[PDB]
């Protein structure tokens, strides 16, 4: 199959200038679980 | 070696649709959690599509086909 | 009211508008770890064959009790026993591995 | 299909739409072999057309959802060839670029 | 600007044809070695930190020198494409 | 530094506490410090009483009477810094008193139920939410009243409008259609209003005589006298107009709601909605709607005067009443308390929706607690607001002024859907009513013009959401020391005179007076004058009121000065302006940046950590300093003690400076010696040239602290571990990590070093069948573990200054599910000025440093003093902002006089005053050089030669008298530092206040060769030690198309990031030394085939003659 790691993808999202580390943080936090 | 001056879109006969494909997707089996590896004849088969192992390009270019038991309509031509 | 102490989760789709409900799809921010995925096939090929080697060089009543308990379906040792005491299975289990680990 | 935080996956919606159709088609097969009471075979064929219309183009008949949490249409083969990024538009629209930079001037 | 561009624009019916000539000359002037050149006896492009452009800094600039003299020929269907490549490799080594 | 202040207008009353719009509103909303006995109820306690009579009567078994007694908060869980270290909200627990009655004996009262936490406001006016400080903006909307609109479609008559809000009210319209039917539009229904008046008891014989006598139009009312001969029979008649299939016999049913209980109410009995129809029509309004409960038949307090005032307007003059929308007496400001209460009540009726369904499934008497009460609906409704509302947003706390401006914003784009991004034209314009109430300057550039605008300095919000500016009364012609804050509509009733009006103690002086009636500029006499302004400061915002010679600045570049002071970054060597306005000690007061003595007394201890003082009353207080706290956007906000042990102090005296405070004054930048002249193309368009003396003196240096964070999450693979032995690391790469793996404090970290070491088990799972045996075979825990540490990203870090471990055995921390510990490291940088950074004055002069000259080769005075900054005069004439020129002249005199100046905003320094200070200056700039033994320079006379030829000195005088003439004009002889030859004409120099903006060049520069690539889209992105690419957009494709850059464009789209085979061949061939080949085939082309091919479309590719071409490379 195929692997991946979210910590590096999140830092890339934070660098990309989409939203602030607040919104991306809420995103990763909903990503974690419910 | 030869140049590509023209592109044409047509309707594809199911006899064609079977030609482009390499084998049929048999089972609704993606991959199991125990081994991250393609299940019995599933959507991510290697015989059908190509090796996930090293490139990943032959795999994004080889198609499979599903064999319908009763025909169904291409909703584009309906709606 | 508490959420206490002491292989199951639900997939999130690949395309979901992140951020301020914008145009991004979530696959767009995933870079990769590696392509070839080595030590898989060349390892299990050694891994499996060098197992059966020592696995058969001691008594089959010894080695197979755990080959298939820890390896075939489940686990346990409250019922590991095909019919001996819960104490001799732990006895022969451990003693099996030990002569299996290193032979004097 | 990928394996994300050690034990978590991410899925293209097409894959669940393709599984749904393999489901419906296989049950139709087994329902013909095991006797074909018509109104049952007809329900299954209805389900089969509905799942072909699903992976080809959602939102044309009410959209199929993933679970009772992300009630948001699965991305069909039609969605990928139009819309915000799609396939046609995104190439015209412009991509990121390796050998590039910013600074103040 | 760049040395004698006005003279190069005049050489060609099409502004853009100059570009392709320069580019395609630069490509061969790299591919089949660098000895493909027509001008390498005396005063041909140079650099600093030594004087060292007589082997291989900027191939495209070279092509613009070379084309700035009547030594090179350019045109629509000069020679069959395939014996063009066979005869170039065959005549010059460096591979 | 002595301070001389200019102009005297006796500004009779000080500025209101500038944070009150947040503090005092949220105080009103939470009557927390006062007992529940206290009478006033508006806000939180009213939000209870509105919903709280909870009546489920009889649908099978009833008797639910759960009603309100008390509520209390008392105790916040954790201190505030605590709430910031641990990502906690700064809350209080809300738990109210309850008693539920039965249809039978008894009433089971349970005291407390902590139905939700409610966040609290700090004393500076901000909220802590997820551990981050956060600010609630205000809002504007049409105040809920009775309005009369000119008929948009039909030219000639008017339409009424009764508008309730919260939207829980029904909008209604009274368009008098053609033909005379008094139509009435509710919820797109429409019908003769008479149908409703007769539901109210109004018989048709009284409707005409006593209401519609003066207008003959009342004959449009009584037309359907056939339906309005029957009172309660017209109620069932009106019930017909709604059609879901209702039972026509239910009598008060629909008219219960637009009668009393829940639909058009305004907050409370009194003035909540009553003022907005009492003033516009009728006389009074009543209870907060059109109600009867006690008799069953309905009274209206509204419809009669509403239509009666649609007569009084459609005919003749009572006044000429019409209503303007954008008037600030007919638009309303929504503070923080209201906003939370609005959302608190919607969160309270989500609970009421639950207590109903728990009345059905209830058992008989066992109900009292949580069988009716859970926090879920209220807790989630308050949490949604503060955390993801559109009007909550990170505290803009770049500097003290930055956060103060932010708490005092006013937005039009309400989360309820008030105004959207599409409409602009009349919404954004400044209206006459903004005078004294809303700044005409503060709005930002770009899309949000006019939408987000800050409120005036003296403006404040009264008991209802109206902005109310002060004026002071003048008795005939005698001005009083008595001030009246006036509504926007109430303003229009009077003659208001302008603040620059001459006085003699209390009298007007000039018979010819400037004064405003409602909006118009009116010239008037002393007798007619009814009010007068308090100060010219009440016209603009707090920032706009820090620009010293605004009077000389174009409004357009004035908002650029105002908005930039927000972006001022705190400088270590910070400095107050050489020429101030006066508010610069009042800004560092009201923003709690600094620390002032509480009473008279003496100082006992002064650390850099804490100050200790001994007051008169006997107290000995310890004030601990904020040592090096990071801000929300990176700037360093620390306090510095400015007193000594044994020093007496007075009440209000300063003990410690805030982050951007110089000895009690707002210090946003520094006072540089500027020469305004071109230079060798180095100060082109708006560029700036800098003397290296600044970096030596370390003036333009500012500390900045970043924050890096990792989790030791817990995984399928096995738990991750914050440890030092990482596997494949050189010993040199670990030299700075402590034994636990954390970088040690005080070590310089370069991009790529380790901050905290983390090791995680090898992915793809625990393989039970085979490995589980190996775990017992081979020394258990001898598995494999990889490197997943934390490293300084591309960009940079500094030296490590602080760490934070939040470990398991969690001692007061809310670690997320699967989070084992978290570790933080703070890194800091002394960031000096560097070429590329951004600078600006108060007058709106944007500029990036373009060149740092050595001191040797740049303009200097006769004495060897060089200038510090070189501004290009070509930035002055287009941008009409001569105020910076006066700051320079006045700053030139203050530099040789050793003093600073306060020029009040419109009571400023006049030219003669400036001149005579310069004359005072030159006897020091040059009076001394005579005595030291040096006359005029042969170069000074060569310039005075051309000077009089240019008409700047009058010829025939002595060089000295000419140089003084030339000095008074701000200009001096300046010699180019690199030739020693004089500048051939005189040049004006002086002290200008210039500051360093948040746009430095560390956030800014990026350079990408190669690196990561995304998965579904293969275009690239940044990561381990690589940046992302820049986006090559569609317009940039039109660019290359407009050249012949066919290959360049295809590269941008193929080899750069998108085509895998192509870019691999492209870089491998670069390392070769080859040329990059284009395709091959392109990735986009093969994908679009197969991706079309996924649908049953046969897409072939064809040759020149129609022939098949296989595009998949065998």
């Amino acid at each position: 199959m195929r692997t991946v790691s979210v910590e590096a993808i999140v830092e890339a999202l934070v660098a990309e200038g989409a939203l602030r580390p607040e919104e991306i943080a809420d995103f990763v936090e909903r990503i974690t679980t419910l | 070696k030869k140049e590509v001056r023209k592109v044409r879109i047509a309707l594809a006969s199911p006899e064609k649709i079977r030609s482009w494909s390499y084998g049929e997707v048999e089972k609704p089996e993606t991959i199991n959690y125990r081994t991250l590896k393609p299940e019995r004849d599933g959507l991510f088969d290697e015989r059908i599509f190509g090796p996930i192992k090293d490139k990943s390009i032959v795999r994004r270019y080889r198609m499979g086909h599903i064999e319908l038991a009763t025909p169904a309509a291409h909703i584009w031509f309906v709606k | 009211g508490r959420e206490p102490t002491y292989i199951a989760q639900e997939p999130v789709s690949l395309e979901t508008p992140i951020g301020d409900e914008k145009d991004s799809f979530y696959g767009d921010f995933i870079p990769d770890e590696h392509l070839p995925s080595p030590v898989d096939a060349a390892t299990q090929s050694l891994l499996s064959e060098e197992l059966e080697k020592a696995l058969s060089k001691l008594s089959e009543r010894e080695a197979m009790v755990l080959k298939l308990r820890k390896g075939l379906i489940d686990g346990e040792e409250v019922g590991a026993f095909f019919g001996v005491t819960r104490e001799r299975i732990r006895q022969i289990e451990n003693k099996a591995l030990r002569k299996l680990k290193y032979h004097e | 299909m990928v394996q994300v935080d050690g034990g978590r996956f991410a899925t293209s919606d097409l894959n669940d739409l393709y599984r749904r159709l393999i489901n419906r088609n296989n049950r139709l097969k087994k329902l013909l072999a095991q006797g074909a009471p018509e109104i049952i075979i007809r329900n299954e064929k209805r389900m089969l057309q509905e799942a072909v219309d699903a992976l080809l183009d959602n939102g044309r008949r009410g959209a199929p959802v993933t679970n009772p949490g992300s009630d948001r249409p699965l991305r069909s083969l039609t969605d990928i060839l139009s819309g915000k990024q799609g396939r046609f538009r995104q190439n015209l629209l412009g991509k990121r670029v390796d050998y590039s930079g910013r600074s103040v001037i | 600007a760049e040395p004698g561009i006005d003279k190069l624009f005049g050489m060609v019916d099409s502004k853009y044809r100059l570009t392709v000539v320069v580019a395609k000359r630069a490509q061969q002037l790299l591919r089949h070695g660098f000895k493909n050149t027509v001008l390498e006896p005396e005063e041909r492009p140079k650099m600093q930190t030594l004087e060292g452009l007589f082997d291989d800094p900027n191939a495209v600039t070279w092509a613009m020198k070379e084309l700035l003299t009547g030594r090179l020929v350019f045109g629509e269907n000069l020679v069959p494409e395939d014996r063009l490549q066979k005869e170039m490799e065959r005549l010059y080594p460096v591979e | 530094m002595e301070i001389k202040r200019f102009g005297r207008i006796r500004e009779v009353i000080p500025l209101p506490p500038l944070t009150e719009i947040q503090v005092e509103s949220y105080r009103r909303a939470l009557q927390a410090d006062v007992p529940p006995e206290k009478r006033e109820n508006v806000g939180i306690q009213a939000a209870f009483r509105e919903t709280f009579p909870i009546e489920e009567e009889d649908k099978g078994k009833g008797g639910l009477v759960l009603d309100f007694l008390e509520y209390r908060l008392g105790e916040p869980p954790f201190p505030q810094d605590e709430c910031r270290e641990k990502d906690l909200t700064y809350q209080a627990p809300l738990y109210a008193r309850l008693q539920l009655i039965h249809k039978d004996t008894g009433l089971i009262k349970e005291d407390e139920v902590f139905l939700g936490h409610i966040p609290l406001m700090t004393e500076d006016g901000s909220f802590i939410i997820n551990g981050a400080d956060r600010v609630i903006v205000s809002q504007i909307h049409r105040s809920p009243g009775v309005y009369f609109t000119p008929d948009p479609a039909r030219p000639g008559r008017y339409i009424a409008s009764i508008i309730p809000l919260p939207k829980r009210g029904p909008w209604i319209d009274l368009e008098v259609e053609p033909n005379g039917v008094v139509s009435m539009k509710v919820n797109k229904r429409k019908f003769p209003l008479v149908l409703l008046l007769r539901v109210l008891g109004y018989d048709q014989e009284t409707l005409a005589r006593e209401l519609g006598a003066y207008g003959e139009l009342v004959q449009g009312l009584m037309d359907e006298s056939v339906f309005a001969m029957r009172p309660e029979e017209a109620l069932i008649r009106l019930f017909t107009l709604l059609r879901p299939g209702d039972p026509p016999k239910r009598d008060k049913a629909v008219a219960y709601v637009y009668g009393l209980i829940a639909d058009p109410r305004r907050y409370d009995l009194g003035e909540a909605g009553r003022y907005k129809a009492e003033e516009k029509l009728g006389i009074r309004l009543s209870g907060r709607t059109l109600a009867r409960f006690e008799d069953g038949e309905f009274k209206d307090e509204v419809f009669l005067p509403t239509l009666r005032y649609l007569f009084a307007l459609t005919a003749g003059v009572p006044g000429h009443e019409v209503d303007d929308i954008d008037h600030l007496g007919n638009r309303r400001i929504r503070t923080v308390g209201e906003l939370m209460t609005d959302q608190f009540r919607v969160g309270l009726a989500r609970l009421a929706r639950g207590v109903r369904e728990r009345m059905l499934m209830g058992s008989e008497d066992s109900l009292t607690p949580a069988k009716l009460v859970n926090s879920r609906p209220l807790e989630a409704a308050i949490r949604e607001f503060f955390s993801r509302s559109q009007l909550s947003q990170f505290k803009d706390e770049t500097n003290p002024l930055s956060s103060l401006r932010h708490k005092r914003r006013i937005s039009a784009l309400g989360p309820g859907g008030l105004t959207r991004e599409r409409a602009g034209f009349d919404v954004r314009d400044v209206h006459r009513t903004h005078y004294g109430r809303i700044c005409p300057v503060e709005t930002p550039e770009g899309a949000n013009i006019g939408l987000i605008t800050s409120l005036a300095a003296y403006a404040r919000v009264d008991e209802l959401g109206f902005i109310r500016t002060p004026y002071r009364r003048v008795v005939g012609g005698v001005v009083t020391d008595e001030v009246v804050y006036m509504t926007a509509t109430e303003e229009d009733r009077y003659t208001i005179a302008q603040a620059n009006t001459p006085l003699e103690g209390n009298r007007i002086a000039a018979e010819r007076v400037v004064a405003r009636r409602k909006g118009e500029p009116v010239i008037v006499s002393p007798e007619e004058v009814e009010f007068m302004d308090v100060s010219p400061k009440q016209v603009f915002s707090v920032n706009t009121n820090l620009i010293p010679f605004l009077e000389h600045d174009d409004a357009n570049r004035a908002l650029m000065g105002s908005n930039m002071q927000t972006q001022a970054v705190p400088l270590i060597r910070a400095q107050a302006p050489v020429v101030m306005t006066g508010l610069e000690e009042r800004v560092v007061r009201d923003s709690l940046a600094a620390l002032y003595a509480e009473e008279d007394g003496e100082v006992a201890k002064v650390d850099g950590n804490r100050i200790v003082v001994r007051y008169e009353d006997g107290r000995l207080v310890e004030y601990p300093l904020r040592r090096f706290y990071r801000s929300n956007q990176g700037t360093a906000l620390d306090q510095r003690p400015r007193v000594v042990v044994g020093q007496r102090v007075r009440k209000g005296d300063l003990l410690a400076d805030g982050p951007a405070s110089e000895n009690g004054f707002l210090a946003l930048g520094q006072n540089v010696l500027v020469a305004i002249m071109p230079f060798d193309g180095y100060n082109f368009e708006d560029a700036i040239v800098i003397s290296e003396e600044l970096l030596k003196r370390d003036f333009y240096t500012s500390i900045h602290i970043e924050r890096y964070e990792i989790e030791a999450r817990d995984t399928k693979l096995g738990p991750e571990r914050i440890t030092r032995d990482i596997p494949h690391l050189s010993e040199a790469a670990l030299r700075d990590l402590d034994e636990e793996g954390v970088v040690r404090i005080g070590a310089e970290v370069k991009p790529g070093d380790i901050l905290v070491g983390r090791t995680s088990f090898k992915g793809e799972s625990e393989p039970t069948p085979e490995e589980r045996l190996l775990r017992s075979i081979f020394g258990e825990k001898a598995r494999d573990v990889k490197d997943t540490s934390l490293r300084v990203p591309p960009g940079e870090g500094g030296i490590v200054v602080r760490t934070v471990r939040l470990r398991r055995g969690d001692p007061g921390v809310e670690l997320k599910p699967g989070v084992r510990e978290v570790v933080r490291v703070y890194v800091a940088q002394k960031r000096k000025l560097q070429v590329g950074d951004k600078l600006a004055n108060r007058h709106g002069n944007k500029g990036v440093v373009a060149k740092i000259l050595p001191v040797e080769d740049m303009p200097h005075l006769p004495d060897g003093t060089p200038v510090d900054v070189i501004l290009n005069p070509l930035g002055v004439p287009s941008r009409m902002n001569l105020g910076q020129i006066l700051e320079t002249h006045l700053g030139l005199a203050g530099y040789f006089l050793g003093q600073r100046y306060i020029s009040p905003i419109f009571d400023g320094a006049k030219e003669p005053e400036i001149k005579e200070l310069l004359a005072q200056a030159f006897e020091v700039y040059f009076g001394k050089r005579k005595g030291e033994g040096f006359g005029v320079d042969k170069r000074e006379v060569e310039v005075l030669r051309r000077a009089e030829k240019l008409g700047l000195v009058t010829p025939g005088k002595t060089p000295e008298e000419q140089l003084k003439e030339l000095f008074l004009q701000g200009k001096v002889v300046l010699y180019d530092g690199r030739t020693g030859e004089p500048i051939e004409g005189p040049i004006v120099v002086g002290q200008m206040f210039i500051m360093k903006l948040y746009h430095m060049v560390e956030d800014k520069m990026h350079a990408r060769s190669t690196g990561p690539y995304s998965l579904i889209t293969q275009q690239p992105l940044g990561g381990k030690a690589q940046f992302g690419g820049q986006r090559f957009g569609e317009m940039e494709v039109w660019a290359l198309e407009a050249y012949g850059a066919a290959h360049t464009l295809q590269e941008m789209l193929t080899l750069k990031s998108d085509d895998i085979e192509g870019r691999n061949a492209a870089y491998e061939a670069i390392i070769k030394g080859e040329d990059v080949p284009e395709p091959s085939v392109p990735e986009s082309f093969r994908v679009l085939v197969k991706e079309l091919q996924a649908l049953a479309l046969d897409v072939q590719t064809l040759d020149e003659k129609d022939n098949p071409v296989d595009i998949f490379e065998g």
